[PDB]
Order: structure tokens, then C-alpha cells, then sequence
């Protein structure tokens, strides 16, 4: 089985930069190498085929080079919708194998998140549980701290976070933090607050609400 | 248009078997080959085998050899792929992919051109003994620009599909990756930011669909008003 | 000779329930196996007889009723069931001898904007007797005030339209239904199985 090593495994660049990914083969595979672009949730998309030939519809900025065992894949000047995981695939010798992949991300200027809070809906409260949701919209860098304060006390172990993958238009991230209590525990307290700390915020920003109002 | 449409997402218990469909349309089905590729959550791609959609010839990778079966049906122009003695490491999205046609060389050599120009949507197959559960959809009502959304809670297995105004509303929409809770069930949230002015002018409905449970919900997100009593 | 079952099932267009279609199969030989072999049939129940024995049986006449209903109304095409389809549209007798077959028709009977060609009766002054057809459109009077051909308060047009969209749930998706009646009268057998 031919094994294709792809490098780097991860990489971050800025809009307009040149990007260069490499794929090295375990055996001589002629020029029978292909380069795919896979964005999250979607199927892979053929960009380059037979080492260097641009497939119809793919922009001029994508490039392929190489023969034998070392190959390179180049992005002329990176654009915001270029973030994906790229794969290299050989078909010189069965079975057809792919590389490990290269995750491509945008380096952007710092953007502060927009914080909103959602108290549990009455519809859900009637089912016996209460889910408070804190949302951080369109921020960068990815690292953000979300603290749940319940009557100024800090809950631990009852919430969970979820991050979108980087946006294809403004290169930002969004964060979900959901704290779920039982209704009985939920109505033991009065103040629910989401304190957010992020590099773009000069000071931690808190969004709160009073249960019952 | 060339169109490869795969069957719905599906769950099976370990030791069972799944038959995934792949329907081709927009070209003469028999003149091409079909390949099956597998992708586990968070991993790379893995080729499985090739089917001749005219003759029916089949060739597999050694890993799947014996337990995989690739079928063809020219009448409906659809390929099939079945995996048997399923287990947890077979949890993945399965794609059917069409590459272009093989040709003969000036020497008389048979050369392949196996680079997948067309792909299917992908079929998610989850292998575990947990029992199917449909979701419950709750509204996250809004409070410049206003944020609203829907909470799709306790459900199994993945995935759920969430649209807004039945695909009419798209920009500003963030559908978050589902998270396993201590329950063993998944939950998810789908949000969208709109102008505050529109909160009274437009109506917002989240269309949730989870067909492993045969569930479909069209949830109304009503703005929360504090001074509206009777 | 062979009885035209393909004409009944593989027909391009189907009828609405309130105007359900009826085909009479007479004087020919019927290969029932073609039917009880398809993986397309979502529903397949036979009263008073088994399909297994169908290919070796002889009948005076057979009736193939055809229509389209929504998904969770198919359980109403059975002896003794009530509901708007069973009450005001298509009714099966208690001593029914025959078969009910149904399959999902979302791929053809649903359109992007919704298919409103398929209709069904909602209101009726009385339940329908077995195998009774009613295609009237007189205004249903639900109050003490007569309507005189104009519908208003407590005055309604009797027929209602199915909203058939590919985006609807399994329960609201259109199903095509075929009902096979086997008449066993005291007469010559005209419809028989090959064996
Ligand atoms: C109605 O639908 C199709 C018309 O083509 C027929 O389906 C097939 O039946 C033949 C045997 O007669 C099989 O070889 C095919 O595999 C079947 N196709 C499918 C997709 O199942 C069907 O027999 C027709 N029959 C009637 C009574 O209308």
C-alpha cells in the first residue's frame, strides 16, 4: 500500500498570502496524484488532477507541481473562502490511498465577540429541564473564556461549549455555551450571568438576566 | 447536471449490516465506474472499492474484502454498497464518487483516470446499540441587531438538518456542531442574527429534520415581550 | 391473456379519494406473484385470504380501487376503522375479502410549491356506506342558517385539498393505495390464477 505523507498537518496564513502544501509518496507514482478541497460538512471537491492540471471551474490561483514521489500544491494569493482540509490522492497502484490532510485556516485581525444570552423557554420549562444559552457571535482569535455565574456563584460541570468552524466571508468564529439544569435546581436561583473574556475585549463583558422576568 | 444522490443517514447495532444507495442522473450510467470512499468523524478518507456499472465487475480493498458487497441496478441507474458484521470503527460517512472514463493508449495500454470529479452528498452510518431518539425543538427568543434561534435537544443519532424559513433565510445563520451530553444523546443550537427592525416585520421558523427517527418540526420563534399579559 | 394489473398500479395519474377510481378485472388470468414480490409496497394486508393461496384461486370478478391519501390515513382503509377517509371518502365493509396495498408517492405526487390537485371530503351529513362514492360539492351547512349556495359562517365548501410537498413529514407525504376486491358469487369463475 502506497502511503502519502502530507505537510504541514496544520497551517494558518493571511488573506493574500501564498500557500504551499507538500505530499510525498512512499513509491514512485508517476504524476498520478490528485488534490482535493473539503470544507466542513461537505464532500471533497477535486481541484487539481494528474499533479498539475487545473480542473474546470477552479480559480486560477490554485497550482500543482511535481513528479515521481514529491509533489506540491500552491495557492497563489489566499482568499477567505479557501479554508478547508486539503487531501492528496494517488491512483498509480491499487488500492487508491489519500494523504493525512492539511487543515488551512485564516489569520485575521482581532475581533471582539457579540454576546447574547437566552433564558430557558417556557415550552421547555414545562418538560422539567431548563437550558440557558450564551452565544458569542463572530470573534477572532478562537480562544475565548465563558464563565457561568449563578447568583454570583460559578457553576462547574453542567455546561458545554460548541464552536463553529471559521467563516468563509469574514474568517470569524462563533461560540455556544449551554448550561442545563433541572427545573427544580433552576428555580433555586435568581440571577444568571454569562461573563466573557476575550483578547478583543478591554474588560470582561457580562450579560445577565433575572429568572421570572 | 450530473447528480449523485445518496440514501438517508442510518443507525445499526454492532454485528449487523448496512446497504447504502447511490443514485446517478444526468449521464449514461453504464459508461462509467463508481467508487466508494469512507470517512470517519475527524479522520481522513479511505477508498473501499470499485464497481463497473455495465458489466458488474467488482474489486475491493483488502481491509473490506469478504464483508463488503457492491451492487448495480441499471434499470434505476443506482449503485449499492453493503457492509456486514458492522462494528464501532465502521462509524463514518460513505461517499459514492464518479471518476471519468478509462482510455486506451497509443501503445495499446489500458490507462485509468481515477480522479473523482463527481461526489455524492454522503451517508452517515452510526454503529452502536443505543436506541433511536427523536429531538425536541425549543425556541431561543430574541431580546441594533437581534439574535434568535432554536435548541434541538436530546436526540440520537446524528445528524439533524436545520434550515430557516425553509431555506429562504441564509446569511447570518450559525448552526453549531452537535455535542454529546452525559445522557449519551446529542444536542445542538441553530442561531441567526437579523435587524431588530425586522423582528416585528418578518416571521422566523426553524425547520428541523431528523429522519433516523422520522422527525420533522417547524418551530415558530416568537419575540419575547415583557409587558404582554391577560 | 393476462389481467391488466400494471394498468392499475403503474398508472401515471391517480384519483382523489372522494372520487376514488374503480377498475373491473374480468375474464382473464392474473399473476398475483408480481404483486407480493415487490419491495416497493409500504403496506400489504389481505383479509379473508392469503396472497400465498391467491395464484391458485378462482373468482367471479375482481375490483381494483385506486386513490391517493396522506401518510397516516392509510390505517383507515381497513374493516371497522373510522376517520374522515373511512367515513366520508372510502369505506370498506366489515366482511371485506381482499387486499390493501400502498406505497409512498412523495417522488411523483409532490411538487416544489405544493401539490393541491389531490382532494378529500371533510364534511358530510352522514357516513358513507361500504364502497360508496360521493363527488358532490354542495355547500355543507353546519348551522341553523341555510347557505343557499354561498359559503360563509358555518357554511363550507365540502372538499379540502392536501398540501403535498417533498418537505413534509412521512405522515403527511402522499401514498398511493390500491384495494383488491374478490367477488365470490354463484356464477362462472372469470378471474383465476395461473396455477
Ligand atoms: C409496475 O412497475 C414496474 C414497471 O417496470 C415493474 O417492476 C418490475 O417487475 C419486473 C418483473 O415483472 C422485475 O424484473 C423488475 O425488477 C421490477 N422492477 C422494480 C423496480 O421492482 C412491475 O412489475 C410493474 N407491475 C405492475 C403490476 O404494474
Amino acid at each position: 500500500d502506497i502511503q502519502l505523507t502530507q505537510s504541514p498537518s496544520s497551517l494558518s496564513a493571511s488573506v493574500g498570502d501564498r500557500v504551499t502544501i507538500t505530499c510525498q509518496a512512499s513509491q514512485d507514482i508517476s504524476n498520478y496524484l490528485n488534490w482535493y478541497q473539503q470544507r466542513p460538512g461537505k464532500a471533497p471537491k477535486l481541484l487539481i488532477y494528474d499533479a498539475s492540471n487545473l480542473e474546470t471551474g477552479v480559480p486560477s490561483r490554485f497550482s500543482g507541481s511535481g513528479s515521481g514521489t514529491d509533489f506540491t500544491f500552491t495557492i497563489s494569493s489566499l482568499q477567505p473562502e479557501d479554508i478547508a482540509t486539503y487531501y492528496c490522492q494517488q491512483y498509480d497502484n491499487p488500492p487508491l490511498t489519500f494523504g493525512g490532510g492539511t487543515k488551512l485556516e485564516i489569520k485575521r485581525t482581532v475581533a471582539a465577540p457579540s454576546v447574547f444570552i437566552f433564558p430557558p423557554s417556557d415550552e421547555q420549562l414545562k418538560s422539567g429541564t431548563a437550558s440557558v444559552v450564551c452565544l458569542l457571535n463572530n470573534f477572532y482569535p478562537r480562544e475565548a473564556k465563558v464563565q457561568w455565574k449563578v447568583d454570583n456563584a460559578l457553576q462547574s460541570g453542567n455546561s458545554q461549549e460548541s464552536v463553529t468552524e471559521q467563516d468563509s466571508k469574514d474568517s470569524t468564529y462563533s461560540l455556544s455555551s449551554t448550561l442545563t439544569l433541572s427545573k427544580a435546581d433552576y428555580e433555586k436561583h435568581k440571577v444568571y450571568a454569562c461573563e466573557v473574556t476575550h483578547q478583543g475585549l478591554s474588560s470582561p463583558v457580562t450579560k445577565s438576566f433575572n429568572r421570572g422576568e | 447536471q450530473v447528480q449523485l444522490v445518496q440514501s438517508g443517514a442510518e443507525v445499526k447495532k454492532p454485528g449487523a449490516s448496512v446497504k447504502v444507495s447511490c443514485k446517478a442522473s444526468g449521464y449514461t450510467f453504464t459508461s462509467y465506474y463508481m467508487h466508494w470512499v469512507r470517512q470517519a468523524p475527524g479522520q481522513g478518507l479511505e477508498w473501499m472499492g470499485i464497481i463497473n456499472s455495465s458489466g458488474g465487475s467488482t474489486s475491493y480493498a483488502q481491509k473490506f474484502q469478504g464483508r463488503v458487497t457492491m451492487t448495480r441496478d441499471t434499470s434505476t441507474s443506482t449503485v449499492y454498497m453493503e457492509l456486514s458484521s458492522l462494528r464501532s470503527e465502521d462509524t463514518a460517512v460513505y461517499y459514492c464518487a464518479r471518476p471519468p472514463r478509462n482510455y486506451y493508449d497509443r501503445s495499446g495500454y489500458y490507462q485509468r483516470a481515477e480522479y473523482f470529479q463527481h461526489w455524492g452528498q454522503g451517508t452517515l452510518v452510526t454503529v452502536s446499540s443505543a436506541s433511536t431518539k427523536g429531538p425536541s425543538v425549543f425556541p431561543l427568543a430574541p431580546s441594533g441587531t437581534a439574535a434568535l434561534g432554536c435548541l434541538v435537544k436530546d436526540y440520537f443519532p446524528e445528524p439533524v438538518t436545520v434550515s430557516w424559513n425553509s431555506g429562504a433565510l441564509t446569511s447570518g445563520v450559525h448552526t453549531f456542531p452537535a455535542v454529546l451530553q452525559s445522557s449519551g444523546l446529542y444536542s445542538l443550537s441553530s442561531v441567526v442574527t437579523v435587524p431588530s427592525s425586522s423582528l416585528g416585520t418578518q416571521t422566523y421558523i426553524c425547520n428541523v429534520n431528523h429522519k433516523p427517527s422520522n422527525t420533522k418540526v417547524d418551530k415558530r420563534v416568537e419575540p419575547k415581550s415583557c409587558h404582554h399579559h391577560h | 391473456n393476462l389481467c391488466p394489473f400494471g394498468e392499475v398500479f403503474n398508472a401515471t395519474r391517480f384519483a382523489s379519494v372522494y372520487a376514488w377510481n374503480r377498475k373491473r378485472i374480468s375474464n382473464c388470468v392474473a399473476d398475483y406473484s408480481v404483486l407480493y414480490n415487490s419491495a416497493s409496497f409500504s403496506t400489504f394486508k389481505c383479509y379473508g385470504v392469503s396472497p400465498t393461496k391467491l395464484n391458485d384461486l378462482c373468482f367471479t370478478n375482481v375490483y381494483a380501487d385506486s386513490f391517493v391519501i396522506r401518510g397516516d390515513e392509510v390505517r383507515q382503509i381497513a374493516p371497522g376503522q373510522t376517520g374522515k377517509i373511512a367515513d366520508y371518502n372510502y369505506k370498506l365493509p366489515d366482511d371485506f375479502t381482499g387486499c390493501v396495498i400502498a406505497w409512498n408517492s412523495n417522488n411523483l405526487d409532490s411538487k416544489v410549491g405544493g401539490n393541491y390537485n389531490y382532494l378529500y371530503r371533510l364534511f358530510r351529513k352522514s357516513n358513507l356506506k361500504p364502497f360508496e362514492r360521493d363527488i358532490s360539492t354542495e355547500i355543507y351547512q353546519a348551522g341553523s342558517t341555510p347557505c343557499n349556495g354561498v359559503e360563509g359562517f358555518n357554511c363550507y365548501f365540502p372538499l379540502q385539498s392536501y398540501g403535498f410537498q417533498p418537505t413534509n413529514g412521512v405522515g403527511y407525504q402522499p401514498y398511493r393505495v390500491v384495494v383488491l376486491s374478490f367477488e365470490l358469487l354463484h356464477a362462472p369463475a372469470t378471474v383465476c390464477g395461473p396455477k
